[PDB]
Parts: structure tokens; sequence; C-alpha cells
């Protein structure tokens, strides 16, 4: 975001449902959920042009 | 009740008095170098703690 | 560029690692200029209001210098603070890579040969 | 198209003049096409036949503006034998700026033609020589 | 040179706080006060640049000028207090600031040790004239005039400022003794051929040069007195100034790259000289006279010898003081008769003697009398490009001959002769245009005396 | 009286003028503390 | 004051203005060098959040 | 025709004034000015300035460099010396290219 | 209008811009650029006007049309990525649809011809509040993406947006034409500067806000309409003719006004990253904004147009208009340049 | 002797809406 009000106060308006792995009603888990859990989790920290 | 006419009249030496200060900043400033110049290395007389000031 | 940093807090005025700069020391020529912007503002807003320019709203004057001076010196806190940490991370990061960064041996004018070009 | 215009290019100038002149014939035609496009879209004309008549008006004066200086900066570069010299797009600038102001029937047009489009040619010369970069990839 | 720019600074409140009546007065006489205090500057007995500040420093070619402002902003101020005497109090203030902010900003400009910070300084030069020549212009054509300088400036600068940001990402700092120690010799290529033409073309309109030059006739026409003096004393030799601080860095292809800008001079100067014998308005011809000596000064640096500079400098002051004094009397002549026109007075030296013999010395320092500056630098100029190249001297003597025709010109035809004896309104003189009048000629005959104040960096 | 209608600013707004100079001299009383204990905490971090 | 006075600050200015031209040259290379690959503090692009995602047990077992 | 003010024509100013001196209509601030001018620009900067300046010593080292030379003059005719070498700098200090 | 329509129609304003800032989700970036579409449309057709009516419709169906692009954007990222953003490898043809859709968002060249047309015909606040408020959202969604970016059709886009505004603002007359190709040349001045470093952009922004918030302000003293209107006011307002040159020579980039500074620092960018000829072209188009700018400031300040009768009475009546931020804001327009390395970051 | 000033013909130049 632009602007980081979500970040400063710790509110989630919508960072819980950015993707597949996150958020799910009563635990049904999205297709290819194992596979972008391991991409978010390798790109984590190191940056955008690491991540590529 | 004439300073309050010729008021005026001080602010062009009061810009002279504040010019000539903040140029004595500048030489406090810029001064790295005292007596490290290689070309004026003299030791220090007993009677002096700076080269210029 | 530099809101990626790590241990960047989001949305932050002044971090704790801005206390460790010095402050401005409040007479300087950019505050006095910040109070001189000030005091024009205020004679532009009187000419405006078609008032005295400096005989009318001297609790305006006086305001308005103090607001630009506040604004001023804390603007002026941040932007120490991003230029030390700009500086910071620079040779942080000179540091971190020695070997894309090699030390020139810069050679004196006893074997450089520069051309001459004769001006006749 | 991408590798057509790469392929003009390939050869150094002064050789394949009809090549040379094919390739810039056909980039002045799609540059013709794309202005009397935008012409018949923003200004309407009042029959669908002078519409088309004007796009054609616009393609054959921009093609021929392209194929004068194309032509005729290749026969200046191997009349001189000199490749990589800028003069000669810039004597193939004027010959597209007089060939617009040929079609424009106006002796200024044709002037200022010929000095803007052989400064333009002649910039694009030192460009490609010298590692000249439009549209660079960010680097700091 | 900072208690030289404060206390300019501090004449602006004196200015807004005077009283009405007691205006002029202060600021004329505390103007004085600026140009003796900035008198201090030739203390140099020492071979050493005086480096005052980060960004404050003084050379022998940049002192003479500083000097050359702070004299002649109370002359402005003199000259101009007489059409404005039929002026509102605000506006008469107002113009008195725009002189000031002029001769303030020009100070910094010639004192700068950055050459960006010399761009940011030569446009805030460039607006208050625009403003003066606009706002306080007497005919239609001061718009048009206003719109010719400009833009003429902008588009000349704007490369300039080009050049600047990639020279500036080239070595780092742009600083002029970092320039001048750390120079690099260029490729000689086709980019640097650009860059060179980029970095030049703006002090070149702005001196200006032969085709290029439309803007500064039409720019003193229709231009007030002071607006006059400070295009005509200062800001060519701003340009002129910009080219000697620049052209260190651009070795060595300027040898062949000097080679159209000095047959333009050489051939403006001959042209622009029989203008001056063909020419109807007086204002246009002092104009062209002085893109002629401006033509010279080009050729000079172009050339780049010492002689070519130290004649340059020399020059540049000489024709400073003759413009603004061959002004001042066309606008004490224009005050008279309400006329421009260069005919229409004809009969002056019985009416006005004294200010006929002030005529007859500024055209005598104009046509490069001996054994004046303005001859010392025209001389050198020649001498300069003379061992350049051998044929110059016919170019050369052929503007000398014409350069005294058009001189001996205006003073027949606007002195001599018999009086039109249908001016009725015509004032006998005025002590303060009279005074002005002295406080230009006085300061040639000292420099006169002491030529080795205005040399220059070379010799 | 001398204007036919009375001003807008013909009596001085003191709600206004005391809100001005409260708020002037709060500003330059926290300014100056501010810059106090920017000092100390630059001088207790640095060792001076 | 003398000659020895302009010498010393002329000095001090040019160093001054030495160590600014080498800085800004290492900063252009720096920024050069950090977009070309970002490992640095600066021009780090961001990346979805590690933290929204979830890690208890689910309904299907092939996850 | 639309409502402008006729020209305004110049008056003669000696007509009420025959002592004007060019700087203001008042006789009181235009004498006063007059001598502002002439005490500021010729006495005390046309004369001061122009004494000041002429007793700067040293001008760009002009009398120094006349004095060194007359030493170094002195220094090489008496020791056989020439006058000036040929070589600015040493050239055992200078370390030419092989090729 | 009653205060209760004019705080859910200003709070609506406010929110979607700032939706659009604080939101991480593309959806609630467009979203909030759809709040900020649907809450300005009335204020639009608030003096109900058929100019008003006109500029209204053409504003909602360029920006509903930009909208649609925008979401065919979002979801084609969401079929492709899985995730609501543009991350690091979604497709350029998504890009290049986001940009347009943004461009057109937006109204700068050749997306532009809507803009003068809308900004005629309805009042001067509300102008204001479009050529300030209503681009900052697609700034903020522009910025959020900036590394991605097709640098060759940015600034194709943006050189063919300052040619395109300068020489509109040559040609017209009214000023709120002249204030949207000003608008337009500034835009392309951000546009191209974004993909190097948002920073500029948005310093850029800032100083394009604070120079035409307070212009427009003198617009709104007199309902200045045209040139003529700008020209008498000589006589209808005397005491900011100076103000008037110093923010039009501002706004066309003199030095030493801080105005300069942005394209001076833009210049210095674009040359570090060896696009001299980009930066050249717009710097002279630049000083073609700069024509107009004189010849407005010709018209209204330096010489002193012709007045009426009326205009006695008009000195005659007092004015209140001019707030306080008026000169606050002219001010840092004006007279900041010495602040320009506190000014970028 | 007065300044030039803009008449009827030179303020009517601007109004047209197109120049
Ligand atoms: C009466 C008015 C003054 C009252 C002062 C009262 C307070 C007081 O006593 O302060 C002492 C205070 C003590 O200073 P210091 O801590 O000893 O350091 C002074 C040194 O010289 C160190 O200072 P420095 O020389 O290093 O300067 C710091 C630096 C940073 O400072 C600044 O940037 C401020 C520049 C102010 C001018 O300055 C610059 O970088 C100079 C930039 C110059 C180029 C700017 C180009 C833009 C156009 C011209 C300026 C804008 C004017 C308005 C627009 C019109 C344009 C024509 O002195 C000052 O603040 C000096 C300036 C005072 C005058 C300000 C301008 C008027
Ligand atoms: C670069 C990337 C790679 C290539 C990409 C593809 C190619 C791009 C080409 C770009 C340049 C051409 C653009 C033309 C635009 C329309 C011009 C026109 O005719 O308007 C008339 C039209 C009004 O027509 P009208 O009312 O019927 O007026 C009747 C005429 O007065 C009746 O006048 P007339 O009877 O005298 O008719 C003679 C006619 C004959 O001329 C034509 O029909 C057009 C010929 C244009 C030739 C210029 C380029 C030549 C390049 C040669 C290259 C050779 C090889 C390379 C080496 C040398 C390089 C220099 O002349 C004209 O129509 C001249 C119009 C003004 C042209 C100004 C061009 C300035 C830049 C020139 C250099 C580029 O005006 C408009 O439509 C104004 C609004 C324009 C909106 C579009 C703005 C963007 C334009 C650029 C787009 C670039 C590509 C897309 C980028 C992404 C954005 C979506
Ligand atoms: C000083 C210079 C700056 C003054 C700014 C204020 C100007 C103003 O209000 O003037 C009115 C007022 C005079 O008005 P008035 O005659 O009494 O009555 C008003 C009339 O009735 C009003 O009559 P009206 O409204 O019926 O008609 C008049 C109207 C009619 O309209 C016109 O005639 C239109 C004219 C259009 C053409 C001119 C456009 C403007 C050109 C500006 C400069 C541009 C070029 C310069 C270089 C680039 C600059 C970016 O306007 C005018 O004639 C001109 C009005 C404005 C003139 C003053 C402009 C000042 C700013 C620009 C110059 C200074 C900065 C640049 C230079 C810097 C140095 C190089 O002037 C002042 O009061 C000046 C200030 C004097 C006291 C200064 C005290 C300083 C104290 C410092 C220590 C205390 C604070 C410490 C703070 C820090 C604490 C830590
Ligand atoms: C007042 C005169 C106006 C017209 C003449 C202006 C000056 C003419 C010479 C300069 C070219 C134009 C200005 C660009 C300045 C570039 C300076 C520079 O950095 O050069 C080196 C650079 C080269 O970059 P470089 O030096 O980094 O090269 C790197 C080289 N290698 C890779 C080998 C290490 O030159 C350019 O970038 C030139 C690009 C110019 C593009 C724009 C040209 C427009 C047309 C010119 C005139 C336009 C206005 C007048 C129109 C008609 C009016 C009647
Ligand atoms: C009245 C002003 C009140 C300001 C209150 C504090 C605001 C604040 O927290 O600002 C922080 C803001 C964002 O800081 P950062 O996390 O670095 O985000 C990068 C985005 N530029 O920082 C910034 O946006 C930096 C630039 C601030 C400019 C302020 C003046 C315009
Ligand atoms: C060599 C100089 C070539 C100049 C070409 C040019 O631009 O000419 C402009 C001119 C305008 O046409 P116009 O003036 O109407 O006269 C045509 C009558 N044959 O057009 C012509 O003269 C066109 C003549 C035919 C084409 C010649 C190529
Ligand atoms: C990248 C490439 C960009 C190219 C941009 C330019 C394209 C070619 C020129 C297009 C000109 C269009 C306008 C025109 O025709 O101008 C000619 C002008 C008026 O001539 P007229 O007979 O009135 O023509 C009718 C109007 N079209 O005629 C004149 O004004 C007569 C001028 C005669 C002298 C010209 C000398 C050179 C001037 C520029 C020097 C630059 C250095
Ligand atoms: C970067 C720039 C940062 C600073 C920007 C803001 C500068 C100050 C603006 C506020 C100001 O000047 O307020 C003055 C005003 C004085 O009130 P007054 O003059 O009486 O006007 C009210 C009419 N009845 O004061 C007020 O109306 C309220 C005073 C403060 C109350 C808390
Ligand atoms: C520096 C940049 C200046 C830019 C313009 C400035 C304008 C404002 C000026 C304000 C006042 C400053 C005056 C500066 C020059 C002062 C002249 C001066 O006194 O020079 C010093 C000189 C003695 O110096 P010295 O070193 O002995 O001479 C060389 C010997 N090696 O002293 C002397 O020789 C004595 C001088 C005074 C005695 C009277 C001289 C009368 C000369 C009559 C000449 C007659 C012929 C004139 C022909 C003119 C033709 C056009």
């Amino acid at each position: 975001p632009f602007l980081d009000i979500q970040k400063k106060l710790g509110i989630s308006l919508d960072r819980h449902f950015m993707f597949l792995s996150a958020e799910q009603p009563y635990k049904n888990a999205a297709r290819c959920h194992a596979f972008e859990k391991e991409w978010i989790e390798c790109a984590h920290g190191i940056g955008g042009t690491r991540a590529k | 009740q004439l300073l309050r006419e010729h008021w005026v009249h001080i602010l062009v030496p009061a810009g002279f008095v504040f010019g000539c200060y903040l140029d004595r900043k500048d030489d406090e400033k810029l001064t790295a170098f005292r007596n490290k110049s290689m070309l004026f290395q003299r030791e220090l007389r007993p009677n002096e703690e700076v080269t210029w000031k | 560029m530099m809101n990626g940093r790590p241990g960047h807090e989001p949305l932050k005025f002044l971090p704790d690692e801005a206390r460790s700069l010095p402050p401005p020391k409040l007479n300087d020529p950019r505050l006095v200029y910040m109070g001189l912007l000030g005091y024009c503002t205020g004679l532009m807003d009187n000419m405006l209001r078609m008032r005295p320019v400096m005989r009318a709203g001297l609790h305006r004057q006086l305001l308005f210098v103090t607001s630009f001076v506040f604004a001023g010196y804390f603007y002026l806190k941040r932007q120490n603070y991003l230029y030390a940490v700009k500086d910071h991370d620079m040779f942080g990061y000179i540091k971190l890579h020695p070997e894309d960064f090699p030390e020139k041996e810069k050679k004196t004018y006893a074997e450089i040969l520069e051309p001459f070009h004769p001006v006749r | 198209v991408k590798r057509f215009f790469e392929s003009y290019h390939e050869v150094p100038d002064g050789t394949q003049c009809h090549r040379k002149t094919y390739i810039t014939t056909a980039l002045g035609g799609i540059c013709g096409i794309i202005g009397s496009a935008y012409s018949v879209s923003l200004n309407p004309a009042d029959s669908t036949l002078e519409a088309v008549a004007r796009v054609g008006r616009y393609t054959f004066t921009a093609a021929a503006i392209g194929a004068m200086f194309g032509l005729t900066t290749c026969v200046s570069a191997q009349v001189r034998e000199k490749p990589d010299d800028p003069l000669n797009y810039f004597i193939g600038g004027c010959a597209g700026g007089l060939t617009l102001g040929a079609r424009t029937h106006s002796y200024g047009t044709a002037a200022m033609g010929c000095v803007y489009m052989g400064t333009a040619a002649a910039l694009f010369k030192i460009g490609k020589l010298e590692g000249w970069e439009l549209f660079p990839t960010p680097k700091v | 040179m900072l208690k030289i720019i404060l206390p300019s600074l501090m004449l602006l409140p004196l200015t807004w706080l005077s009283s009405p009546k007691k205006t002029w007065t202060n600021v004329t006489s505390y103007s004085f006060l600026i140009s003796l205090t900035s008198l201090t500057l030739l203390w140099q007995t020492d071979e050493n640049y005086k480096n005052f500040s980060n960004m404050f420093s003084s050379d022998p070619l940049s002192t003479p000028l500083i000097i050359l402002t702070a004299w002649l902003l109370p002359l402005m101020l003199m000259a101009s207090q007489n059409h404005l005497k039929k002026d509102n109090n605000v506006l008469q203030k107002l113009y008195i600031s725009m002189l000031i902010s002029l001769q303030i900003l020009l100070i910094m400009t010639f004192s700068a040790t950055e050459l960006i910070m010399f761009y940011i300084l030569f446009e805030a030069t460039l607006i208050p004239t625009l403003i003066i020549i606009t706002r306080w212009g007497n005919q239609t054509e001061r718009l048009n005039a206003g719109i010719y300088f400009l833009f003429y400036t902008l588009i000349g600068s704007i490369p300039l400022l080009i050049a600047l940001i990639l020279i500036q990402n080239h070595v780092g700092t742009l600083n002029l003794m970092i320039l001048s120690f750390t120079t690099h010799t260029l490729d000689a290529s086709w980019s640097n051929n650009l860059l060179w033409l980029a970095c030049m073309m703006a002090f070149l309109i702005k001196m200006p040069l032969y085709g290029v030059h439309l803007w500064l006739p039409k720019a003193h026409v229709e231009a007030p007195i002071a607006g006059s003096m400070i295009l005509a004393a200062i800001l060519l030799k701003l340009g002129s100034y910009g080219m000697i601080r620049i052209s260190i860095i651009l070795d060595p292809l300027t040898k062949y790259m000097a080679y159209p800008f000095i047959l333009l001079s050489l051939w403006g100067m001959i042209m622009t000289s029989s203008i001056c014998l063909r020419q109807t308005d007086l204002k246009s011809l002092i104009a062209y006279s002085s893109v002629s000596h401006m033509a010279l000064v080009i050729a000079s640096i172009m050339i780049q010898t010492p002689w070519s500079f130290m004649g340059a400098t020399m020059l540049m002051i000489a024709h400073g003081l003759t413009s603004s004094l061959l002004f001042c009397l066309a606008n004490s002549n224009y005050e008279r008769i309400h006329s421009r026109t260069m005919i229409m007075a004809r009969g002056l030296q019985m009416v006005f003697p004294l200010m006929a013999t002030w005529w007859l010395m500024a055209s005598l320092a104009n046509l490069a009398l001996p054994p004046s500056i303005n001859l010392m630098g025209e001389l050198f100029i020649t001498m300069s490009l003379f061992s350049w190249s051998n044929f110059t001297i016919i170019l050369m003597g052929i503007n000398i001959i014409i350069t005294g025709m058009y001189s001996m010109y205006m003073i027949i035809t606007t002195q001599r002769g018999k009086l039109t004896n249908h001016m009725i309104n015509l004032q006998p003189s005025h002590t303060r245009e009279l005074t002005l009048m002295a406080l230009h000629m006085i300061p040639l005959i000292l420099l006169t005396t002491s030529p080795k104040l205005i040399t220059g960096l070379t010799m | 009286k001398f204007y036919v209608r009375e001003p807008v600013n013909a009596k001085p707004n003191w709600l206004a003028v005391g809100l001005s100079v409260g708020a002037s001299v709060f500003m330059w009383i926290y300014l100056i503390q501010t810059h106090n204990e920017d000092v100390l905490e630059y001088k207790r971090r640095n060792g001076l | 004051d003398g000659p020895e006075k302009n010498y010393e600050k002329t000095l001090a200015i040019l160093q001054i203005e030495s160590e600014k031209a080498e800085l800004r040259l290492k900063e252009q290379e720096v920024r050069r060098l950090m977009r070309a690959r970002g490992d640095g503090p600066w021009y780090q692009f961001p990346t979805p959040e590690k933290e929204f995602i979830d890690h208890s047990p689910k309904a299907t077992p092939d996850n | 025709q639309w409502q402008e003010d006729p020209e305004p024509e110049d008056e003669n100013v000696y007509a009420k004034n025959p002592d004007f001196h060019g700087y203001d209509s008042d006789p009181v601030v235009d004498v006063w000015n007059m001598r502002a001018v002439f005490f500021f620009g010729f006495s005390i900067v046309l004369v001061f300035g122009t004494t000041f300046v002429a007793y700067v010593p040293d001008y760009r080292m002009q009398e120094w460099a006349r004095r060194e030379a007359e030493r170094l003059v002195k220094y090489r005719e008496v020791n056989g010396l020439p006058i000036m070498e040929s070589n600015y700098f040493d050239p055992s200090k200078i370390q030419l290219p092989e090729d | 209008m009653n205060p209760i329509t004019l705080a859910i129609i200003y709070f609506t304003i406010f929110l979607g811009p700032v939706i659009t800032m604080s939101s991480t989700n593309l959806m609630l970036m467009w979203v909030g650029l759809e709040f900020s579409l649907l809450a300005i449309i009335p204020m639009l057709i608030n003096k109900k006007n058929p100019r008003s009516t006109e500029a209204a419709t053409k504003y909602f169906v360029t920006q509903a049309t930009a909208s649609m692009i925008i979401l065919l954007a979002i979801v084609l990222n969401y079929k492709q990525l899985g995730t609501w953003m543009f991350q690091q490898q979604t497709n350029g043809l998504i890009l290049n649809m986001t940009l347009m859709a943004l461009s057109m968002k937006l109204g700068l060249a050749p997306f532009h011809f809507w803009l003068p047309e809308v900004t005629q015909g309805i009042p001067l606040h509300m102008g204001l509040i479009l050529l300030t408020w209503q681009k900052i959202a697609p700034l903020s969604i522009l910025i959020q993406i900036y590394p991605l970016l097709n640098s060759t059709i940015i600034l194709m886009l943006a050189i063919t947006s300052i040619f395109m505004g300068a020489w509109g603002g040559l040609n017209q007359t009214q000023m709120r034409k002249i204030m949207a190709y000003s608008s337009i040349a500034h835009m392309g001045w951000m546009l191209a500067i974004l993909p190097y470093n948002p920073s500029l952009t948005l310093l850029n922004l800032m100083i394009y806000i604070i120079l035409t918030a307070p212009m427009f302000m003198a617009l709104m003293l007199n309902n200045s309409m045209t040139i003529n209107s700008i020209s008498l006011l000589w006589n209808k307002t005397p005491a900011m003719l100076t103000m008037i040159s110093l923010m039009l020579l501002s706004l066309g980039g003199l030095p030493p006004l801080t105005g300069f500074l942005p394209k001076w620092i833009i210049i210095t960018e674009l040359m570090k990253n060896n696009c001299l000829i980009m930066a050249t072209l717009m710097a002279m188009m630049a000083l073609l904004n700069l024509f107009f700018y004189t010849r407005l400031i010709y018209s209204t300040s330096l010489t002193m147009f012709p007045t009426n009768n009326n205009s006695k009475m008009m000195t005659h009546q007092t004015k209140t208009k001019p707030n306080l931020m008026f000169s606050t804001l002219a001010i840092m327009s004006t007279m900041t340049l010495p602040l320009a390395p506190q000014l970028i970051t | 002797a007065r300044q030039w000033q803009p008449d009827i013909e030179w303020a009517e130049q601007f109004s047209g809406a197109v120049m």
C-alpha cells in the first residue's frame, strides 16, 4: 500500500485474503495451497528482485 | 523622537556587521588545515596558539 | 527508494535512531529563512486582506513565524535523519561488497602521459 | 516487424540501397496510416470516399518522404564512400523535407522540413553510432 | 563577499521602510556605500584566488564585474529617479527593489563557485530585467521585446543546463577549481561536439552572437534607462564571464569548433557597424555598437589567447562603462524631446555645452581613443587575432574605420550643426544627469590611469 | 462612529487573539524543550 | 590577515569538494549495483506477507 | 469614444523652482538629495576608494616577482648557471614510456 | 445543497483516495477510485446548467471506461497469479492495460481530450478539487507498481502528454482550459519520472498541487473566467498582481522559483538514467508552457488593460474571500528553492 | 510622453475563446 496505516495500527482490513493459502472459511484449502505457500516463504525477506 | 524617525538608517550598517560576522564563521568552519599546508609549515611561536584566526 | 529497508517502521515520523542524530542548532540559515518566510506570509496576508502590512495582525504574524519555525525544525530533523540513514546504508553496502568497489591506484604525473594540445 | 527494422541495421550504409529505400518507405507508410487514422478520427470527413481519399493522400505523402529520404541517404553515402557520417542523413532529411514541401505546395514548409528533418536524421545517426538510448531501462 | 551581499539585501527593507520623501536619497547613498565596500576585493597581494567560503569566491576577472555592478546601481537609481516622478510611491519602491535585486543576484552570479548556482542566478537575473522592460517601458513593442529577450535566453540556457547535469554526473562536483585541476581531455567525438555546442550556446545567445542578436536592439529601444544599463553593461559581460569559466573543460576540440563563431563575430561586427552607419535610431545605434564590441569579445574568448582574454576583460569593463554613458546621454535627450529619432535634434552643442562635452568624451571612448582601456582591449584583441591568423587585420581594420565613422556621425548629427529652433522645451541641464555623466566618465579616467586592475585571470 | 455599517473587524476577536498568543508561546516552549532533550540524548548516547 | 589564511582555507574547500565528488560517484555506483541486484537495504520491492498463511490442519489431507 | 484622460504635458520644472537640481520637485528634498550623491559618490568613493586601491601593495605579486627575478638573475649570473633552463621540470623525475 | 448531503459527498470524496492509498488490494484501490468518481459527479452537476451536464457525462463515461480496463487488468492478474497484487511476474499486457486505464483516469495525452472539456463548464472550486485531489489515487496505484512498468510506453505517454499540454495551453484563452493543459504537462513530467524514482514523482505532484491551489483561489476571488477578466484584476484587486506573476513564473519553472526545482531534479535523474534526448524534448516543451504563462502574465499584471465603469462600485464594496490558507501556499510555492535538499528525499 | 497602455483593440484581441 502507498500509505501504511494498515501496518501501523496492526489492523487487517484486507491483508487476510490476498492469496490462496490465506484465511479460508471452514478450513477448505484452495487449489495449489502448498505450492504458493512455498512461493511466499521463499520470497519473504529477500525483496522482489531476488524473488524472481 | 528622532530614533523613531531615523531608525531606517541602521539597517544597512546592521547588514554590514552581520555580513562581517558570518564571514568570520566561514573562516572558523573551513579550517581543516590550520598550519597543515606544506608550504606554510612553521613551528608555533610560544606566545600564540594558532597561526591565523 | 529507501522505504523497503529492513527495520523500517511504517508511517513513522522520527524513530529512536533519529534521536542519535545531532539536532539543528535552532539558529541556522534554514530555520531563519523559514521564519522569514512566515513573516513574509503574514505581510502578504495583511496586504491581501487590505490592512496595514506590518501595523496590523501582530499576533497573526507572530503565529505565522512560530508555526513556520516549528514545522521547519521538525522537518529538518526528519531530513537529517533520512540523509544519515542514506549515507549509513551506502557505507554499509561499500563494506559489505569490497570486491565490487576496488581501490584504484591513481598514478602520478611522472608516468601518466597526458596529450598536449598547443593553442597557437 | 522488429526483425525487419533490425535487418535495416544489418548492413552498413551505402549497401543495399534498394532494401534501405524499401524498408524506410514501409516505415513511412506505417507512420502515415497512423497519422491518417488519427486525422480521420479526430476530424471526420463528410463522406467515407473523401475520408479514405485523405487516408490515401497522407499515406502516399509520408511514404514518399520516407522513400526519398532513405534513397538519397544511401546514394549520398555511396557517392561519398563515407558510410558512418551524419551529413548523408542530413542530406536525406532535406530530401524528405523537400518532398513534404512539394506535397504541401509551400517552399516555407519545404525549407523548415529540410532543416528539422536533417537535424533529426543527423542526431539519429549520432545516436546509432555512439550508443544513445531512446527509452532506457532504469539503471539507478 | 558575504559582507557585500548582506547590506545589499538590507537595502530592500530600507527601500520599503523609508519615507516617500527620503527613499531615493537613502537608497542612493547606501548603494554608494555598497560600491565603496565592494572596492575591497582589489586587495590581492598574493597570486592565490580569494576563496571566501565554500560557495563564494573572487577572481581577477570576477572582481571588476562585481565592482562595476555595485557602481552602476546608484547610477541606475539616479537616472531612473526622473521618469518616475509622475509615478506611484509603491511602484517607485518596486522599481528600486527590482534594481537592487538585479544588483544582488549579479553580485552572487559573478562570485559563484558552482556552475549550477551560476545557472540558477542566471535566470534569477533574467526575471527582474524582464519585469523592468515590460512594466516601465514606453512603447507598445516592450512586450514583444521582452518575449524575444526571455526566450532567446531560455532556448540558449536549457542545453547549458543539460550539459551541466551531464558533466556533473561525469566528474562528480562541477566546482570550478576541481574542474580546473582534474580537467580531462575530451575524445573529440560527436557526443562531445554536441556537448560543447550545448554548453556554449547559452552564452553565445546572451552575448549576443551574430544572427541571434535580434533580441538586443528591441530590448534596449523599448527598455527604460536602468534596463538598458543593466543589459548593455552587465549581462553581455555575464555571458562572456560564463564562456571564460566554462571553456577550461572543453579542450581540445574548441580549437576546431571555434571556427564558425570567430567568422560570425568578425562579419557580424562588420555588418552591425554598417547598420550603425545606416540607422535612424540612437538607442538602436548604441545597441548595434554593443553587438560589435561583444563580437570582438567573442572572437578573443574563442581564440583563447592570454592577450585575447586580457583584452576581452578590459573591453568588457570599458564597453560596459561607455555603453551605459552613451545610453544615459541618449536617454537625457529622450526626456528632453520625447523622441528617439537620431536626426531630429541636431544643434545641441549650443544649448547644452557641457553635455556636448560629455557626448564628445563618450564617443571618443566609443571609438577607442588612446590611452583608454577601450583601445587597450580592442588593440590587444587585434594583437591576439593577428597572432591567430594574419588576415583578420582586414576585417578588424574595416570594423575600426566604421566604428570611428559612426561615432563621429553620432556627434556631428546630434550636437554639431544648426540648432532646431522650434524645440522650445529644452530645459538647460540637470545637476542630476550631469553628476551621472561625471560619475560615468571619471572611472574611465581612473582605469585608464591604472589598467592593471582589470587585466583578468591570465595577465 | 465613522462608517455607516459596523465592520466585522471593528472590535478585535479576543478569543482569536488569546488562542494565537497561547499557541505561539506553547510552540516556543515546546520547541526549546525538544531542542534541549535532543541535545541531552545526543550527548548521553555518544558519551559527550 | 595575510596569504596563509586564504591558502589554507582554499585547501580546506578543495578537500571538502573532493570528498563530495567521490562520495557522489560511489553513491551513483551503489544505486546502479543495487538496482542491478537488490541485496542491500534500498530497492527492496514488496512481497506478500508470510504471516497470513494458515498452518492449522484442514479438511483435506492432500495440501 | 472611450473615456481616457488626455495626454499630460511636461511642464517647465525650472519655472517654479529656478534652483532645480533634477532630484525631486520641492526645493528641500532637491538640495539634500543633491548633497547625498556628491558626498557619497564623489567624496567618499571617488577619492577614498581611489586612494584605497592606489595603496594596495604587491598587486598580484608584481613587486615581489620583480625582486625575486633580480635575486635569481643575481644568483645565476655569478655562478655560471643559465638564466633559464629549457626544461622547467628535471627530466630525472620524469619517467617516459619505453616506446 | 443541505449539510447532510454536503457532509456525505465531501466525506466520500475524501474517503475514496484514502482507501486507495491505505489499501493493499487491487480490488480496494479500484473501489476507492470508484468512490471518488461517484462522489465527485454530483458536485459537477451541482450547478444544473447544460455545460455542467455535458462535463459530468463526458467525465462519467471516460472514468467508467478507465475503471473497467483497470478491473480487466485486476481480474486477469488474479487469474494468472492467483493473488490480488502485481507482484513480480504479472503479464506485460496486463500492465499495459493498467497503464492505459490509469492514464485515461488521469487525463494525460493522448487520453487528454476530455480534461479541458470537463474542467470547462464547471465551477472553479470543483475544477480545483478535480485537478488537485482526483489525481493522487491513480498516482498511488502507479507508485505502487513503479519497477514493473514499461519504460518505453511510459516515456512515450509522458512526452506526448507534455507536447499536447504545451500546445493546448498556448492556444486556449479560458482560464480553466489553461489550467487543464498545464495539468496535462505536469502529469507528463510526473509520469516520465515515475519508473526511475516515485519520490520525485510525489515531489512534483506536491509542487504542482501547492502551485495550482492558490492560482485557482485567485481565480475564485472575482470568478475571473477569461484573460480579460483576470486582466482587469488591477482595478479589482491590485494587491495580488505580484503574487500572480510569481505563481505563474513558478509554474513556468524559471529559477529561482521553487517550481524550477521539480523540473530540474527530474531532468537530473533522467540524465542519471541516460535519456538525454527525452529530457531535452521535455525541457523545451516546458519552455513552451512557460511561454503561455508569460503571455498570461503580460495580460494580467505587467500591462494594465482598460477597465469599465462598474469597477468603481467593485472598489466601493469590500471582500473577505481570500482565506487564511492562500498566502501560506503562495509563499511555499514561490520562495522555497533554498530548501531544495529538504524537499528532496 | 505617457507610457502606452492597452486600448480597446489590444484588449479585444484576447477574446474569442481560440486566440
Ligand atoms: C539557442 C539554440 C537552440 C538550438 C541549438 C541548441 C544546441 C545545439 C547542440 C546541442 C543539441 C541540442 C540540445 C541537447 C543538449 C545535449 C548536450 C549533451 O549532453 O550532449 C551529449 C549527449 C550525448 O550523451 P553522452 O555524452 O553521455 O554520450 C555517451 C557516449 N558513449 C556511450 C560513447 C560514452 O548528446 C545528446 O544527448 C544530444 C541529444 C539531443 C536531442 C534533442 C535535439 C533537439 C533538436 C536541437 C534543437 C532544438 C531547439 C531549437 C529548435 C529550432 C529553433 C529555431
Ligand atoms: C577595478 C574594476 C573597476 C571597474 C569600474 C569601477 C567604477 C567605480 C570606481 C570607484 C573608484 C575606484 C577607482 C579605481 C581606479 C583608481 C586609479 C588609481 O588610483 O590607481 C592607482 C594608481 C597608482 O598605482 P600604481 O601601481 O602606481 O600604477 C602602476 C605603476 N606600476 O594611481 C594613480 O596613478 C593616480 C590616479 C589619480 C591621480 C589623477 C589621475 C589623472 C589622469 C588624467 C588622464 C588624462 C587623459 C585621459 C584620457 C581619456 C581618454 C578616453
